[PDB]
RNA sequence: CGGGACCGAGGACCGCGCUCUGCAAGGAUGCUGGCGUAAUGGUCACCAGCGACCCGUCUUGAAACACGGACCAAGGAGUCAAGGUUUUGCGCGAGUGUUUGGGUGUAAAACCCGCACGCGUAAUGAAAGUGAACGUAGGUGAGAGCUUCGGCGCAUCAUCGAC
RNA sequence: AAAGGGAAGCGCUUGUGACCAGACUUGCGCCCGGCGGAUCAUCCGGUGUUCUCACCGGUGCACUCCGCCGGGCUCAGGCCAG
């Protein structure tokens, strides 16, 4: 069904934090990594330079965890587990696990449809 | 079951151990009249309204 | 265990005289004051004895049995007559069982 | 920016017991609402102390309870928030009611034949709310081996 | 008096006897001293390992 | 006692077999839980009195904890099976939740606990087909 | 008295008030239009304006010098034991410690047992040796808490005494 | 597929092109009309319970309850805006 209705989504900042130089060595992965070199311009943040996460860039408390839909996310692996969110079809969506089979899909979808559940990936093993 | 009482009476330096708490239900230990009777009275309520 | 260390936090940001062939057990002489003197008797009978249902009997304590040699003095004792057997003693510990009213007998 | 010669300072007190007792939550929690909901400062102190650890709650003997009976003290309920121990040296234990978050078995046994009532805190709680006509007592904090070689 | 327990037959049905509840159904429940003991014991059967 | 629905609580508030912990929420999976949450107001299995409202083949079914029988579980449950109208089913429902003082503040999420039950089982509505959209997925 | 920009946090009522049928008074509502889909929004590639030295190590006050780095995968560096010490949780408490050993076992588990022994309960002296109450276990000044509202006074501190 | 007048790579912010995740499709409540049924109110007996609240069997005889189908009305509904 439709979603409770709540304050308007704001995303501080929706780019990710790249590592530094992961964009120049393969061998480094693009997630983050804080700079501990003490003459690093990233760590010592100049003008100019990529950006290092802090707890001034979290998300509003009455809105965090949400999809923009409004719900948020509980990962289901069966009919039971869809069945704990009859009392919350307005704030959370049902998200099947990826290791379940295309059977207790269906039977999981018929269930949720059953309940006014949303289903964020109903349309997997079609 | 019936023996179970002479088990624990013949282990020798060890007793049944004695509690902290004699009157588990915290409940009834609140809302009984002898304390109860003797609180100050409410200060505010769970929700407290914004003033300014 | 591992997991609680520091080390796992701290992951990437790295006179007179001499006696020959001394021997313990001559030495050998535990001493116990008068204040626990009543707590080598057994617990119903001191009772007894502290209520005052013994009028006419002295308790006799061993205190080789207990495991002491000597008698000292600290403390107080009550006016109940004591016999106390003893390898030693003190003189402050025997004149405050004589002012309990006992005697203070010495054995080896 | 804002000139601060001086500093903000967090709390240097326990303000949740680190012991995971359920019995010692229990009864945190009804001291909490006592020390909220009176005026009494004996609940306070009382919550205070079942914060502490247990240096900081060193034992109380019989003989120190009857020390501190003397004096017009006799018919005072006697409050120990450590646990009570028992004196071989004291060869007679006055008549005495004493609420202590817990006893030996010696102590507790020559309570009771000397006449005298125990009484846990919670109990302690129902009887005297307010902490009237309580006698509360602590033990020798400094009379450890590590305090003597400070 | 102490509670009693009902003794039930081979059936499953009560067999009209009831006994005292022993005194050791009344000990305090303490997770934290059963954690404590239970990590302790846990250790007692292992085998060692080396290289 | 030794034994009260506060210790039972402060044992199991962190672990218990019917505990459900994600990202987003803290659920439950006892049956005499309303709402399915897992906090002290809604553990069922905590509290002396409690109530669970499951469905039936038509209607819902409540059962309620007996305080007389706390150590005799087969026979603990007070079981009521409603198969009627709604609005009597609220109303009986509201009435042993609330009336005799058996735990009135389950009172509203029992009614919501029937009712959504009861739209749980009416029929279900056919889907619209979904609109293919954009360039790739058009053509 | 106009003209313009940015913003709309909260979510039954309560309050302070006023111009008092009501209100601009403890936080935005009312009306209307187009569209209902890639239109808004997002990701990726690129162009444009502005910004932006190559990382690690070492040195001193600092740079500079110097050293390592062709690239990728996997491996790769404060560990364990014993002995102390401070702090935390727990059991018992003037005692405490079953597990050297014996009993038992569903068998390297769990359960049970007790003699000795270790530490603690007494110190001091090189040693022989001796060995802790004058007093409600002392007086005075503070001291939480309690109080019959006269005081009693925990921990602890300072000081004078006693053994 | 794209860029390239002696470096490329990166940050902020638009744009173009490519490709996408959502959201939405209507719900709830009244007034009528037409159907299909009596798990309507009261009363009686039994049973269980929170000891006054419910369930079960009879009683309803359709101005009462419960679903369905056509309309009408009110409210709430998505995106960008004045």
């Amino acid at each position: 069904v439709a979603a409770k209705k709540h304050v308007p989504i704001v995303k501080k900042r929706t780019k990710r934090f790249m590592r530094h130089q992961s964009d120049r060595f393969k061998c480094l992965d693009s997630a983050w990594r804080k700079p501990k070199g003490i003459d690093n311009r990233v760590r010592r943040r100049f003008k100019g330079n990529l950006a290092m996460p802090s707890i001034g860039y979290g998300s509003n408390k009455k809105t965090k965890h949400m999809m923009p839909s409004g719900h948020k996310a509980f990962l289901v692996h069966n009919v039971k587990d869809v069945e704990l969110l009859l009392m919350h079809n307005r704030t959370y969506a049902a998200e099947i696990a990826h290791n379940v089979s295309s059977r207790k899909r269906i039977d999981i979808i018929t269930r949720a449809k059953q309940l006014g559940v949303k289903v964020t990936n109903a349309k997997a093993k079609v | 079951i019936k023996q179970l009482d002479a088990v624990y009476e013949s282990k020798k330096g060890f007793f049944l151990p004695a509690n902290i708490v004699s009157q588990a239900d915290l409940s009834r230990l609140i809302n009984s009249t002898e304390i109860q009777s003797v609180l100050r009275a409410p200060k505010g309520e769970a929700r407290t309204k914004r003033a300014c | 265990p591992t997991r609680f260390s520091k080390t796992r936090k701290h992951r990437g940001h790295v006179v007179g005289m001499r006696h020959f062939h001394l021997l313990r057990n001559h030495y050998w002489r535990p001493s116990i004051n008068i204040d626990k003197l009543w707590s080598l008797v057994p617990s119903d009978v001191r009772e007894q004895y502290l209520s005052g249902q013994k009028k006419d009997t002295a308790p006799v304590i061993d205190l080789l049995s207990h495991g002491y040699a000597k008698l000292l003095g600290k403390g107080r004792l009550p006016e109940i007559p004591v016999v106390v057997r003893a390898r030693y003693v003190s003189a402050e510990a025997e004149r405050k069982v004589k002012e309990a009213g006992g005697v203070v007998e010495l054995v080896a | 920016g804002i000139d601060l010669r001086w500093k903000h300072v967090r709390s240097s007190h326990r303000k949740a017991p680190k012991s995971d007792n359920v019995y010692l939550k229990l009864l945190v929690k009804l001291y909490r609402f006592l020390a909220r909901r009176t005026e009494a400062p004996f609940n306070k102190v009382v919550l205070r102390r079942l914060f502490m650890s247990r240096i900081n709650r060193p034992p109380v003997s019989l003989s120190r309870i009857a020390r501190n009976l003397k004096n017009g003290n006799e018919k005072k309920t006697v409050v120990v928030v450590a646990t009570v121990t028992d004196d071989n040296r004291l060869l007679q234990v006055p008549k005495m009611e004493v609420a202590a978050l817990r006893f030996t078995a010696k102590a507790r046994a020559r309570i009771e034949a000397a006449g005298g009532r125990t009484l846990t805190l919670d109990q302690l709680a129902l009887e005297k709310p307010t902490g009237a006509n309580t006698l509360l007592l602590r033990g020798p904090k400094n009379a450890r081996e590590a305090v003597k070689h400070f | 008096s102490r509670p009693t327990v009902t003794v039930f037959g081979a059936d499953g049905k009560p067999t009209g006897a009831t006994e005292v509840l022993p005194k050791v159904f009344s000990a305090p429940i303490r997770p934290d001293i059963v954690k404590h003991v239970h990590t302790g014991m846990a250790k007692n059967k292992r085998q060692p390992y080396a290289v | 006692s030794n034994v009260s629905a506060d210790l039972i609580w402060e044992v199991s508030r962190n672990y218990n077999s019917f505990l459900v912990k994600q990202r987003t929420g803290t659920f439950s999976r006892d049956a005499l839980n309303l709402t399915n949450q897992h906090s002290r107001k809604h553990a069922g299995f905590v509290n002396d009195k409690a109530l669970g409202i499951v469905p039936a083949e038509k209607g819902v079914k409540v059962i309620a904890k007996k305080v007389k029988a706390a150590n005799k579980p087969a026979s603990s449950l007070y079981t009521v099976t409603y198969k009627s109208t709604a609005r009597k089913a609220y109303k009986a429902i509201a009435s042993q939740a609330a009336k005799h003082g058996y735990r009135a503040d389950l009172r509203q999420a029992a009614v919501a606990r029937a009712s959504a039950i009861l739209r749980s089982q009416r029929p279900v509505k056919p889907e619209p087909p979904k609109k293919l959209r954009g360039a790739a997925a058009r053509r």
